[PDB]
């Protein structure tokens, strides 16, 4: 009976190494970015950095001594209602899209109905970055390109009071990218009571504050799911 | 034009032999059988301290040691008859789809997300487990892993291809390719000459370990395909979908034998295992219950619904005297019958 | 078993009308949101329209909102795409596609190249 | 176009192959099942005496 | 012989209202145990605490019977000094064990909503446990005064009082004025300042729409104000009725004057075991489904 004692001892070590391992699993958050090859999540990530068939790349960053993971997926064919599936438990989405590309507004938008949709994904609050400003900025202003003929409700679209238009910012640019915003969120409250959120923000590849971003993010996510844990919601 | 014309009528032609070979239905057959009536399994024991959701698990040759993998980046081996955790290995990448237990005992096999199909010792001299090969080769990610024995490993993976791998080389001996879709689960026969794998194209594939090709596709299905297993004979197998279907395919039949479907019933299908003996089938739902029906009657015979989520792994042990299953509820459960 | 075959299509000048059809077998069509997508020459899988199981939902892209109009008949199990006031720039290869699962909202990978359930296509000039 | 080819190919090679009738298969796995189901705990629950899950 | 202390309402009021009281928690009281436990079974730590509260609140309802009794005889205690010590003291002590853990209830949900990602450590099943032992063991030990002194009395009236005598001495002032200070303001104030950073921290919130905001303040509001008003009219007339005594000991007539307001108010307090289970359970929407959700099961 001797072995039965070292076998129990042997689960109790596991069980303490497990209970580290879990007290460090709820001290760190997960996230999944997700885009396609037009938005610069890769150049997030390379941004982000500062704090082979791989099939999907790890990123570890540290805002306020909290620890975030974010998750690209690298090498998979471009089907995805599967493998998706896998992110049931991230702390959130990081969406990225490249806002200075008409053509493919829509496919995009269409990615976002999706995973607003998923039945694995109505928990998820989706975190939506309209990346690359500058060259949806130069486009608007240069006049070759018109958001009108991708969507024509555009011209009956007026800029809203809600706008908080950067300084020196031109009217057509800030009414085009609050057009985006909207046209995004309008999906986002299609559907999900209270459930998941989305998060619009105007961003650029370049930036520092994206990690910030992310973080309030995160953190409004967790104070609202404690807030319907501890019953007070 | 030519060959798409020729390969429709040829498909014609294998459905006029099909139906041709079909004389009766496995309802009119079986009609006459006694039926299994109600089986009411109880949870003999629940096994605990999974980080996050488990997707894999797998039973072993000793039918008492069950590994299983979460994607908190656990690949946890327990000891059923005492409940006891036996070993906990720490993965490299967390988000581990399938995992599978050497006949032999001696290795361990997980892969997921990673196009890497990882290979431990759990017999080193040490003492320590380590992870003895990284397999890899594979374009997207690992969905189902099992052993022919402790240097073959047949891996399915979201390329659409299956792989033949020798563990000492670290290579890839063979790669199956046919499907269009990504191949969600593999079963072994009980002779390890041929297996099934089913591929999220409303169709399942067989294959020889041997020859690497594909002898025969059946595409009963409506939707894609999670799941699949051998009957014990090894002669037919059993297909899930998320077309909240299952079905039976007959090899020499080469088309669909039995539909276990039910109105009530609109999730799909996350895992199906034979018993023993072949006449209950069980398959785990999306509606966090696992149904077990008579695989010749095709009526619904028991119902565990005992998980707070959806049911991801169902395992039966090689002498059919438990079943386990785990969800996406950080806990494995294993039911037995009562007498 | 599952097929989706798309009929119809043509050279067809521009402004004149054009009825496409998808016949759907080895599947409940009651129980499937359908949608029309396009593959225009050198472009890639662009996104049309979709229309939900009852046909109570419908949804359109920007350049075809106003001009084209979706309808599933269940009787049949089919799908209709007429199209009105063709433009130069519609001309491709259309293809009829159904959702992944039955009973979602969900509609994922209709776009994504050697889909499984999507029809072969039929050819539009103009 | 070799993937025409291919499947063409690989469809003629699931053609030709032998078949056995319906019946003759769902007569061969009710003889399997009948002839194991005395062995399965799970259709026939044995005694708790011999069950390690007791 | 003592003052010459006498109500019209103190056979009457008390004993309805306990028997009220007892009928309507009984049932609510277990049903929020049982709902706190499965809080704890889900790993919330909230449940715990959920969970001492409740016992808390039982044991003051299992003493309340005899209480109805010596309310019902007219202010006569006639089953010996030991079951005063015991009764008694449970009944006098409790409530504030009871107000304990709503503050450490209030406490955990300020550090969950206000500091989401800073106080893992404390946030913890475990460390629940650990604070709710330290609380009661604190509560029965800074309440033990009693235990060390006589309390039953016969009066020159009729009424044989116990565990009070109005001709207060010292000891009883001093501890009945420690219950006004610490046993009561303070952790009010702290549950009343843990509720304020919380609305705070809502408000910022983006994710909540203004209705669920409203009713989040409705809610923090009635906490808050029911609190106060179980507990203010006994502990207002108990620091009167100290100040007078210790500049003016020998002043009966303040002493005859509110005898049945004190004891009135004395019972009010029993309205906090039935509205903590109503408060802090049956008002959320995961709660009540718990509680349906074990009512059928244990009906069929
Ligand atoms: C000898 C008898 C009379 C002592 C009664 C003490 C009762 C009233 C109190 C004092 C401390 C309390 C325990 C303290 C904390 C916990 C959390 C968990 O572990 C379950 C209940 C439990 C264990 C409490 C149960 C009731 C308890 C034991
Ligand atoms: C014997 C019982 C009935 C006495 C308890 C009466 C309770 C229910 C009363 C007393 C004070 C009242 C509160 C007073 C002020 C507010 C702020 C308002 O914006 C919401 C309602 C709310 C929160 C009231 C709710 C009901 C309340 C708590
Ligand atoms: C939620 C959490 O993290 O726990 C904090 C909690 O422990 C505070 O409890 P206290 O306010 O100190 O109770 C003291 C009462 N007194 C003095 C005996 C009357
Ligand atoms: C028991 C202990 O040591 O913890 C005490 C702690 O809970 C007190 O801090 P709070 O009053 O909750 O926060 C301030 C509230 N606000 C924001 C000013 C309204």
């Amino acid at each position: 009976s001797a072995e039965d004692k070292a076998a129990v001892e042997r689960s109790k070590m596991i069980e303490k190494q497990l209970q580290k391992d879990k007290q460090v699993y709820r001290a760190t958050h997960r996230l999944l970015l997700l885009g396609a090859d037009n938005s610069g999540k890769s150049t997030i990530v390379k941004q982000m950095r500062i704090y082979k068939t791989s099939g999907i790349f790890e990123t570890k960053f540290q805002v306020d001594k909290v620890n975030f993971h974010m998750f690209d997926v690298g090498a998979q064919r471009d089907e995805r209602r599967k493998w998706i599936q896998c992110f049931n438990d991230v702390t959130a989405i990081i969406f990225v899209v490249d806002s200075s590309d008409y053509n493919r507004l829509q496919e995009a938008l269409n990615d976002f109905k999706s995973i607003w949709n998923n039945r694995w994904l109505r928990t998820i609050s989706v975190i939506l970055f309209l990346n690359k400003q500058d060259l949806l900025a130069e486009k608007v202003l240069a006049g070759k390109s018109k958001i009108e003929d991708y969507f024509p409700e555009f011209a009956r679209y007026t800029t809203p009071e809600d706008a908080t238009p950067e300084p020196g910012e031109d009217p057509r640019v800030t009414r085009a990218k609050y057009f985006i915003r909207d046209e995004f969120l309008r999906i986002s409250t299609a559907s999900g009571d209270g459930r998941h959120y989305c998060y619009p923000h105007f961003t650029c590849s370049v930036d520092t504050e994206n990690a910030r971003r992310i973080f309030n993010d995160c953190r409004d996510i967790i104070q609202r799911m404690h807030l319907r844990q501890y019953e007070l919601l | 034009d030519q060959l798409r014309q020729e390969a429709e009528q040829l498909k014609n032609q294998i459905r006029d032999a099909r139906k041709a070979c079909a004389d009766a239905t496995l309802s009119q057959i079986t009609n006459n059988i006694d039926p299994v009536g109600r089986i009411q399994m109880r949870t003999r024991r629940t096994l605990r301290g999974h980080l996050a959701k488990i997707y894999a698990m797998h039973w072993g040759t000793d039918s008492r040691l069950l590994v299983s993998a979460s994607q908190d980046g656990k690949l946890i081996i327990w000891d059923s008859y005492t409940t006891n955790k036996v070993h906990a290995i720490p993965l490299r990448s967390s988000w581990v789809m399938t995992c599978a237990y050497a006949p032999s005992g001696n290795y361990v096999a997980c892969g997921g997300l990673d196009n890497i199909c990882s290979i431990y010792n759990l017999k080193t001299r040490e003492g320590n487990v380590r992870v003895s090969r990284e397999l890899a080769g594979h374009t997207g990610y690992l969905s189902c892993c099992r052993f022919l024995d402790d240097n073959q490993i047949v891996t399915s993976s979201g390329d659409t291809t299956c792989a033949l791998w020798d563990i000492e080389t670290g290579q890839q001996t063979t790669t199956f390719t046919g499907h269009t879709g990504d191949v969600m689960s593999l079963s072994l026969a009980p002779d390890t000459r041929l297996f099934v794998s089913g591929a999220c194209d409303a169709s399942a594939k067989l294959w020889d370990v041997r020859e690497g090709m594909c002898r025969q596709t059946f595409t009963g299905h409506e939707s894609d395909i999670n799941a699949i297993c051998f009957f014990p004979n090894g002669n037919a197998f059993a297909t899930g979908s998320d077309d909240a279907t299952c079905r039976l395919f007959d090899l020499r039949a080469d088309q669909e034998l039995m539909t276990y479907s039910h109105d009530n019933i609109i999730c799909g299908i996350t895992s199906v295992s034979f018993s023993k003996s072949g006449r209950l089938l069980l398959a785990g739902y999306d509606d966090f219950n696992c149904n077990v029906w008579d695989a010749l009657k095709a009526d619904r015979a028991g119902v565990l619904a005992g998980h707070d989520n959806r049911v991801s792994c169902l395992g039966v042990t090689d002498d059919g005297m438990a079943v386990a299953t785990g969800s996406w509820d950080s806990f494995l459960k294993i039911w037995n019958g009562s007498s | 078993q599952v097929q989706l075959q798309e009929s119809g299509g043509g050279l067809v000048q521009p402004g004149g009308s054009l009825r496409l059809s998808c016949a759907a077998s080895g599947f409940t069509f009651s129980n499937y949101k359908m949608n029309w997508v396009r593959q225009a020459p050198g472009k890639g899988l662009e996104w049309v329209s979709d229309i939900s199981q009852s046909g109570a939902s419908i949804s359109y892209t920007g350049s075809v909102k106003g001009r084209f109009t979706i309808s599933r008949d269940n009787a049949k199990n089919t799908l209709y795409l007429q199209m009105n006031s063709l433009k130069p720039e519609d001309t491709a290869v259309y293809y009829c596609a159904r959702c992944p699962a039955p009973f979602t909202r969900d509609c994922f990978d209709v776009t994504s190249t050697t889909y499984a359930y999507r029809g072969q296509g039929t050819q539009v000039t103009v | 176009i070799a993937q025409a080819r291919k499947l063409v190919e690989q469809l003629k090679m699931e053609a030709n192959i032998d078949r056995i009738k319906v019946s003759k298969a769902a007569a061969d796995l009710m003889a399997y099942c009948e002839a194991h189901a005395k062995e399965d705990p799970l259709l026939t629950p044995v005694p708790a005496s011999e069950n390690p899950f007791r | 012989e003592g003052c010459h202390v006498d109500s019209r309402v103190d056979h009457l009021f008390p004993p309805s209202l306990y028997i009220f009281v007892i009928g309507v928690g009984l049932p609510t009281n277990c049903l929020a145990l049982w709902a706190a436990y499965r809080q704890v079974q889900q790993r919330n730590e909230l449940g715990v605490y959920l969970m001492n509260l409740s016992i808390a609140d039982l044991l003051y309802i299992c003493t309340l019977p005899l209480w109805v009794d010596y309310f019902l005889h007219h202010d006569n205690w006639i089953h010996g000094p030991g079951s005063c010590k015991l009764f008694g003291f449970i009944f006098y002590t409790n409530i504030y064990i009871s107000i304990a853990f709503l503050c450490c209830i209030s406490v955990d949900r300020y550090l969950a909503v206000a500091h989401p990602l800073r106080f893992a450590r404390l946030r913890r099943v475990k460390t629940a446990v650990a604070v709710s032992s330290v609380v009661w063991a604190t509560e029965l030990g800074a309440n033990s005064a009693p235990l060390f002194h006589d309390e039953l009395f016969r009066d020159r009236y009729n009424h044989t009082f116990c565990f009070e005598k109005f001709p207060m001495e010292g000891w009883v002032a001093w501890m009945n004025l420690y219950r006004v200070f610490v046993g009561f303001l303070f952790p009010w104030a702290l549950m009343l300042l843990s509720y304020r950073g919380i609305l705070r921290a809502v408000r910022g919130s983006v994710s909540t729409e203004r209705q669920e905001k409203a009713k989040i303040k409705r809610l923090a509001l009635s906490l808050i104000a029911i609190v106060l008003v179980c507990f203010a009219p006994y502990h207002v007339l108990l620091l009167s009725r100290s100040a007078i005594y210790l500049g003016r000991p020998w002043d009966c007539g303040f002493e005859e004057r509110v005898f049945s307001a004190y004891h009135s108010s004395l019972a009010f307090t029993s309205l906090n075991c039935v509205a903590d289970p109503i408060l802090y359970c049956l008002v959320n929407e995961g709660a009540r489904s718990d509680v349906a959700k074990a009512l059928h099961n244990l009906l069929r």
